[PDB]
């Protein structure tokens, strides 16, 4: 018998896990602020990360890897793609600049590209809606030249799950979604956004094509796969991000364990090239996945330390 | 600090307080006449906590009897280590005190305790460093409970900065001489709240069913339910009695268990039940210890919270095992034990095991489950009160019934606070 | 890169190897406060005498 | 010259003491008797070895320490011990009651009774000295004595002999290797009352020696021998300096000033191989590696979530400059070692050529090199948050608290304690990130 507890009551993945491992009959959910515990589905704030570890013969294990914020925070993958050698100064993410400083660079660049220049914060005049606004934030090339979904001549992102597991093993699900987007225009302001949320189901339901669709829309309209055209690159990129920051995040001689999903997303140009948006810390699910998804978090990262074909494309060891 | 001054009041009292001097004579290789026998140094490095040294090696237990009826006394000068005592510290009236704690407390014992008080100074005045003192008794009778409880308000007025610790056996219909039992239980504990840092509730209905569904003996005798009780002595005492790593004292016992001042009420355990060719497993005792059917009390320690606890593990085993059991009782059974307490329960290891067994575990439980014995007595209580039942016994004694009122409102409050923290 | 400092002997070596440069009270207030604390103890013990003795 | 006392006050600190005090006179070559073959200069010698150990016309060198606990036993060993012959009786003072693991009883009722003692005979030490340094003080975080009297005696001291240095090497509470409950209330009560009057401390978490002991040594059920042997070992790296010819830390000032950023933040994390007997030589560069590995820390903390403000490296056997510089580099690159905007990023480097010595029958190999890396890294904060935590458990229920009013805090202190340790909790969160 294992013994977890719960501090994220809105993580829906985790809700799930914890249902699960319930389901088991060899798991037991204590209270919150219990330190006797085996497993924490922690908080994604302020975690207590320098609390774990210290329970005289107890293994314990989280749900989070601490460090991994310089990947999931915008200006923070910035910094850290730019200055990482290891990340060049590379090919798969759109040129950006962070301000509040990188302001004069920025500049450069707009002119260098204002003689014969879209840019994100979507506008096209240097133009900011940042000091009239909140925080911290980056200024990023906008894709102008996105590949549409032709039957609707739609955006989309594809949105990939990625577990890390304790031992820095790298799985991708087999199984991503594509956020699609009204029609485009190179003109004009809510299809271009993809996400959900904006969008809110003509070509697909609640606006999500699943992989089986997009692979034979691909076979069909460009004969190619999605795996040739877009899954290379996929797992190009996450392997990069991830082993990038492993030496300052692993756990591998730690008093605790940390494991971890993550949700990347990424952008397809009309040159079929994948280009890296944002990694996602804290990431939902689509829900017909979500029964899938949950039982190999459990398959693969709680049990494996915990003891009691695979939907899972192992990109590291 | 080291020497323990041990104190026998009553006919209970005196009976459990004359085996555990014979069980730990034993495990210190006394013999009846106090000289040591052993082999181990082990069993000397720390005698004087519990034995004056004398003449030609002669140990004499540092132990005062006191009785209001010479019976149970000469009873023991009579029988086995009858003549380890000092023939001075045997202190005893005629009179009787009649079951009735009024006599015990206010008329009879006050003839008696000032003699006591004398035996007393010269114990302690011969000692380099008194830790405290040690009481057996029952709360049931008269001598034990009211000589008793007026004993440690005396000692206490005279040592007002040592430790009082009291094995003091709790009265049970099952097991019951008299009526008026509920009525001295309620006012000795009132006087135990008050004037003790740590109590061993030792519950008479607990030993018998332990006698009885347990130990599968039909009709028990005292003696029956007495060798569970010098059992638990022995055990609860090792860690004052012998080397190691935490040598312990009555003080910091009090400290590391007694998180609030009132609530120093503790559940004894003990593994293996005996009445044995084959020593049972880390995993068995530590199992056996921490369940409800090897508790000395009668609370069921799943009906409320461990605040603190201490286990002893004595015999020749693996301390991995006896770490890796504990937090695994811990560890799996987390819900009983309070938050608000990190790391609560402690662990020592002493390797010499009592007589007959080659390994044991004894615990000791600050749990908010004895509300449940002190609740069982109140209602006793109440019933008789409630009609003014038996309570001449003691108005002719001088007493009012305002002072059984305020012990029951103690007592009640007691159970309060102890629920009070199960909620928490 | 940069070592600095360098002091050798019969029985050690010491030196820098810079990588990157840069970017009470008194005895009587004790006193006092401790003979608080034993003034403080010896208050409830008077308390408790007190309360023993009625 | 510049000699520094020792001070060993509660069991942790006489035991660890007296561990220390052998391995030194096994390194020094003093024997039980307290004679020292190899000096020449007979009655006396300013020589190095002279800083912790003085001399007699007969030839013996005396420990220049005092062990104080408010309890007989423990001293009484020493007292008739192996080494007994080296110390001095009026060097150790034993009291008659412990403090009950309570700092209040420590800290005021039974210290009150014994601190001019105390203090005397660290004058009388103090006047054998022509060029005090300052003190060494070893103690409990959780025990009463070692947690009172410690905080008493340091006060005091900083009044007796003001301009003189202390530095502490200090037993971090871990449940394991025993614990009292209160050890945390304890703790931070100490740490309240002697922030300002520790120039350095060392703060040694038990649970981390025991996992080493348990797990580079396979001892099941570690013993405090076990780890007081490796502790010593780890104060020795720390002490040598002082101890044997050089030219980095050789006198309890250099600490500070080459550790010690701001007064407050001066708790170094100390990181030392550790191999059983049963002979795989390790390198400069695998052993300074592994002062980078946190298995091999004394207080467990994850220094990458951190950043490091000094760094001292302190070699022991056969090591030159090169080899170490290189595996600085090496390790620079592959290792994340962020320091604050405002701190050189060097390592300052020492080496004693004195290679290190093993307690025979121990549990550690006689080894060729060794390293204590010593880091004033943001992440120690880590272990007063835990300990904080606790204490803040407790409180909020006020239990135990009884058993300090009883004899004279008053909860103030507790309130008072605990925001000092919420004060250096921010002072590191700021320096950090
Ligand atoms: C003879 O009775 C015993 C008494 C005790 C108590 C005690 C009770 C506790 C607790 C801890 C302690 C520790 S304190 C300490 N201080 C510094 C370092 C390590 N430890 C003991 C030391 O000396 C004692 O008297 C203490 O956590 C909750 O409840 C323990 C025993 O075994 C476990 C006993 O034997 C059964
Ligand atoms: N590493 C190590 N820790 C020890 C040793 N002795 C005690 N401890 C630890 O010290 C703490 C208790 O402090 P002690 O030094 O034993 O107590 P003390 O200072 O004598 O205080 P009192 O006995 O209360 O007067 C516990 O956390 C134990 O883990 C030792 O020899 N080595
Ligand atoms: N450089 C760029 N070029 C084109 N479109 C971009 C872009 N950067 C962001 N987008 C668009 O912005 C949308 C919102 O994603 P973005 O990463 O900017 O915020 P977000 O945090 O809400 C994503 P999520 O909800 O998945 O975490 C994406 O669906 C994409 O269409
Ligand atoms: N366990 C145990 N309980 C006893 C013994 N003798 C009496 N009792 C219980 O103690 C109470 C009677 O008190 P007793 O000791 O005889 O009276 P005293 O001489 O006036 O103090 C009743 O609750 C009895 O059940 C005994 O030897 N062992
Ligand atoms: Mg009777
Ligand atoms: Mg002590």
């Amino acid at each position: 018998m294992y013994t977890f507890v719960v501090r994220d009551e809105n993580s829906s993945v985790y809700a799930e896990v914890s249902r699960l491992l319930l389901a088991t009959g060899q798991w037991k959910r204590l209270r919150k602020d219990n330190p006797r515990f085996n497993l924490m589905l922690g908080e994604r704030n302020r975690l207590p990360f320098g609390r774990l570890g210290h329970e005289p013969g107890l293994v314990q294990l989280v749900n989070y890897y601490r460090g991994a914020d310089k990947l999931c925070r915008k200006a923070s993958l910035v910094k850290l793609i730019k200055t990482s050698p290891e990340l060049s100064e590379c090919t798969w993410f759109p040129e950006s600049y962070v301000i509040y400083d990188e302001r004069e660079v920025f500049l450069a660049a707009y002119n260098r590209r204002r003689e014969g220049n879209v840019w994100i914060a979507i506008s096209s005049e240097a133009s900011d809606f940042i000091d009239e606004q909140g925080q911290v934030h980056v200024i990023q090339k906008y894709l102008e030249k996105p590949l549409l979904l032709e039957p609707g001549h739609r955006k989309f992102d594809i949105r990939s799950w990625v577990l890390v597991d304790h031992l820095y093993n790298i799985y991708l699900y087999r199984e991503g979604v594509l956020r699609t987007s009204e029609p485009y225009n190179s003109a004009n302001k809510t299809c271009h956004l993809t996400n959900h949320c904006i969008q809110k189901g003509r070509y697909e339901e609640g606006n999500e094509m699943f992989f089986e669709e997009f692979n034979q829309y691909l076979m069909d309209a460009l004969n190619t796969t999605l795996e040739n055209s877009i899954l290379l690159q996929i797992k190009h990129i996450i392997r990069s991000c991830l082993m990038c920051i492993e030496p300052a995040i692993s756990t591998k001689h730690l008093h605790y364990q940390s494991f971890q999903l993550f949700g990347f997303d990424f952008m397809v140009d009309e040159e079929l090239k994948v280009w890296l948006i944002e990694v996602n810390g804290a990431p939902a699910c689509a829900q017909k996945l979500y029964a899938e998804l949950c039982q190999g978090i459990v398959d693969v990262a709680i049990s494996s330390v915990f003891p009691l074909t695979s939907i899972f494309i192992k990109l590291h060891h | 600090m080291r020497e323990i001054v041990h104190i026998q009041a009553g006919q209970c009292g005196n009976q459990i307080g004359a085996k555990f001097w014979e069980v730990i004579s034993d495990e210190h290789g006394i013999d009846p006449t106090g000289s040591y026998h052993g082999d181990s140094d082990l069993q000397l490095e720390r005698i004087n906590v519990y034995y004056n040294e004398a003449t030609g090696n002669k140990y004499v237990p540092r132990a005062i009897l006191v009785d209001l009826e010479p019976g149970t006394m000469d009873s023991v000068r009579s029988g086995p280590f009858g003549q380890i005592f000092r023939p001075d510290n045997f202190v005893f009236g005629q009179s009787g005190a009649g079951n009735n704690w009024a006599k015990g407390h206010y008329t009879e014992g006050a003839e008696l305790v000032d003699s006591v008080l004398d035996v007393v100074r010269k114990e302690s005045e011969s000692c380099d460093c008194l830790q405290g003192f040690q009481l057996t008794h029952s709360l049931g009778g008269g001598t034990g409970s009211g000589m008793g409880t007026l004993l440690i308000s005396k000692i206490r007025e005279e040592y007002p900065d040592r430790i009082m610790n009291t094995f003091s056996v709790m009265p049970s219909p099952k097991v019951s001489d008299t009526v008026v039992e509920p009525y001295n239980a309620t006012l000795s504990v009132h006087q135990l709240v008050e004037n003790t840092d740590e109590t061993y509730c030792i519950d008479n209905e607990a030993l018998y069913d332990i006698c009885f569904r347990t130990l599968k003996l039909t009709t028990p005798t005292y003696g029956d339910l007495n060798h569970l009780v010098s059992a638990t002595m022995s055990g609860v005492t090792t860690c004052l009695r012998f080397p190691g790593q935490l040598n312990a004292d009555l003080r910091k016992l009090a400290v590391n268990m007694v998180p609030f001042p009132r609530l120093h009420f503790f559940m004894p355990g003990f593994a293996p039940l005996t009445s044995q060719y084959r020593a049972l497993t880390v995993p068995e005792l530590t199992q056996q210890m921490f369940d409800s059917k090897n508790m000395m009390a009668a609370c069921d320690p799943r009906h409320g919270r461990y605040l603190t606890v201490a286990a002893i593990f004595r015999g020749r085993m693996s301390m991995k095992e006896v770490d890796e059991q504990m937090l695994n009782v811990q560890n799996k059974n987390s819900s009983y034990f309070v938050e608000w307490i990190p790391n609560n329960v402690k662990t020592a290891v002493c390797d010499i095991p009592p007589r007959g067994l080659k390994m044991s575990a004894t615990f000791i439980g600050n749990s908010t489950a004895i509300q449940e014995l002190f609740k069982r007595i109140s209602e006793q209580f109440t019933a008789m009160f409630r009609r003014k039942a038996f309570l001449h016994w003691y108005t002719g004694e001088g007493m009012d019934e305002m002072e059984f009122t305020e012990a029951e409102s103690n007592m009640n409050d007691l159970v309060s606070e102890y629920q009070q923290y199960q909620d928490a | 890169m940069e070592v600095i400092e360098l002091n050798k002997c019969t029985s050690g070596q010491s030196f820098e190897v810079i990588l990157k440069p840069p970017s009470d009270p008194s005895l009587e207030e004790i006193q006092k406060k401790l003979e608080a604390a034993e003034e403080r103890r010896k208050y409830q013990e008077a308390e408790l005498l007190k309360h023993l003795a009625e | 010259m510049r000699e520094c006392i020792s001070i060993h006050v509660g069991q942790a600190g006489v035991q660890i003491g007296n561990a220390c005090w052998e391995l030194y006179c096994l390194e020094h070559g003093i024997q039980p008797d307290g004679q020292m073959p190899s000096d020449k200069t007979i009655g006396g010698g300013d020589d190095s070895f002279n800083t912790f150990f003085s001399e007699t016309g007969a030839g013996k060198h005396v420990p220049r320490a005092v062990f104080v606990d408010l309890e007989p036993t423990v001293i009484d060993e020493v007292r008739t011990g192996t080494y007994r012959q080296l110390f001095h009786p009026e060097q150790l003072i034993t009291g008659k009651e412990d403090a009950a693991n309570n700092y209040a009883r420590g800290h005021y009722t039974i210290g009150k009774e014994i601190i001019d003692l105390v203090l005397d005979r660290i004058r009388k030490l103090a006047d054998q000295c022509t060029g005090l340094q300052g003190f060494l003080v070893f103690h409990s975080f959780g025990g009463g004595t070692g947690s009172g009297f410690t905080s008493l005696l340091m006060e005091r001291l900083s009044v007796d002999y003001g301009k003189k240095s202390k530095l502490e090497f200090s037993i971090y509470p871990a449940p394991q290797v025993s614990t009292a409950v209160v050890e945390p209330y304890n703790s931070i009560l100490t740490t309240h009352t002697t922030l300002e009057h520790s120039d350095c401390a060392f703060m040694v978490d038990n649970e981390a020696i025991y996992d080493i002991c348990r797990r580079n040594l396979d001892i099941e059920r570690p013993t405090y021998t076990n780890l007081n042997r490796l502790i010593s070992q780890i104060v020795s790296s720390i002490t040598a300096s002082l101890r044997f010819d050089g030219a980095l830390n050789v006198d309890l000032t250099e600490f500070q000033t080459n550790l010690v950023p701001y007064p407050r933040i001066h708790f170094p994390l100390a990181t030392y191989p550790v191999i059983s007997a049963e002979h795989e030589q390790l390198s400069v560069a695998e052993i300074t590696n592994a002062c980078f590995e946190p298995a091999n820390q004394m207080v467990k903390c994850d220094p990458r979530h951190g950043k490091y403000m000094a760094c001292c490296l302190l070699y022991r056997g056969d090591v030159v400059p090169k080899d170490v510089n290189a595996a600085i580099a090496t390790i620079k690159t592959k290792r994340s070692i962020q320091f604050v905007d405002w701190c050189p990023t060097g390592f300052k480097v020492g080496i004693n050529y004195q290679p290190p010595t093993v307690v025979p029958g121990g549990d550690l190999a006689k080894v060729q090199r060794a390293v204590c890396m010593l880091s004033n890294t943001t992440a120690i904060a880590e272990a007063w948050a835990r300990l904080d935590h606790k204490f803040d458990l407790m409180y909020a229920k006020r239990a135990f608290v009884h058993w300090y009013v009883g004899e004279g805090m008053e909860e103030g202190e507790f309130s008072e304690a605990r925001e000092d340790m919420a004060a250096l909790e921010k002072d590191y969160e700021e320096v950090g990130v």
